[PDB]
């Protein structure tokens, strides 16, 4: 549903970096070069954040009340 | 005395439950509310009839157009549910609501009345709603 | 004196039914309705 | 689950409009 808060394999935070992935690739940014600027070397984690698919914005257009 | 009479006192809070529910010209006529007149003075009227107002206001979350025919001893007019008072019956407004009825001729309805008129609002919370009112609740 | 409130499905909005009672929404009908979280402890030992 | 004023939420007069 949501960005793990920790890359599987390592352990590095890569919670509060799905939205700023997701800024830096609505800049022109390569997919790679955004994973290179938020400071993942590691293949495990820039996987965490290269195969996540975001769909608690899909669960949220069912909105309960409004 | 003032504190029998809050028994049959509609507060607010109880209003908001019966806006719908039918028999409502049966159960509220012969109670005493406490109406806001305005600067915190206030006024014991009674109520005699269900009347409806051509202006819809919200009270909270529920929304109600009535109005109600209240009238203190001979003062009488049109009212609506959201000037109506949780205060309940004070010494100095029951001693005036005396002078009003004192004043306008009309008897005090006797204790006896008041007491078996107050468990018509108990016995009316705990009905249960078989019968087709939900329907015309809804509409 | 608690009488089992209830979550209506397009409304949302609770209410108030007893037993012997037909399930449907105070407001704008509705047949389906869900229940209300527990007042129940709810404690997680996190992991 | 009668009467929660707790006083209550402001009533409004009948002459204030
Ligand atoms: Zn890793
Ligand atoms: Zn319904």
């Amino acid at each position: 549903m949501i960005i793990p808060v920790r890359c599987f394999t390592c352990g590095k935070i890569v919670g509060n970096k799905w939205e700023a992935y997701l800024g830096l690739l609505q800049a022109e940014y390569t997919e790679g070069d955004a994973l290179d600027a938020l400071g993942l070397k590691r293949y495990c984690c820039r996987r965490m954040l290269l195969a996540h698919v975001d769909l608690i914005e899909k669960l949220l257009n069912y909105a309960p009340l409004e | 005395l003032p504190e029998e009479l809050n028994r049959v006192r509609l507060s607010r809070h109880k209003l908001e439950r019966w806006c719908h529910m039918p028999f409502f010209a049966k159960t509220v006529t012969g109670c005493f509310v406490r109406i806001g007149i305005g600067k915190p003075v206030y006024r014991v009227a009674e109520i005699t009839g269900v009347v409806e107002t051509a202006k819809v206001y919200q009270l909270g979350g529920t929304r109600t157009n009535k109005g109600l025919q209240l009238r203190h001893g001979n003062d009488q007019r049109v009212f609506r549910l959201e000037f109506v008072s949780n205060q309940e019956f004070t010494e100095s407004e029951f001693m005036k609501w005396k002078e009003a009825m004192f004043s306008a001729g009309m008897q005090l309805p006797t204790l006896d009345e008041i007491n078996k008129k107050e468990l018509s609002i108990k016995e009316a919370l705990n009905y249960k709603f078989n019968d087709q009112d939900i329907e015309e609740i809804v509409k | 004196q608690q009488p089992m409130i209830y979550i209506c499905g397009e409304c949302h909005t609770e209410n108030e039914i007893k037993s012997r009672d037909p399930i449907r929404c105070r407001e704008c009908g509705y047949r389906i309705m869900y229940k209300k979280r527990t007042k129940r402890l709810v404690v997680f030992d996190a992991r | 689950t009668s009467t929660y004023g707790r006083y209550g939420s402001q009533t409004p007069m009948y002459g204030s409009g």
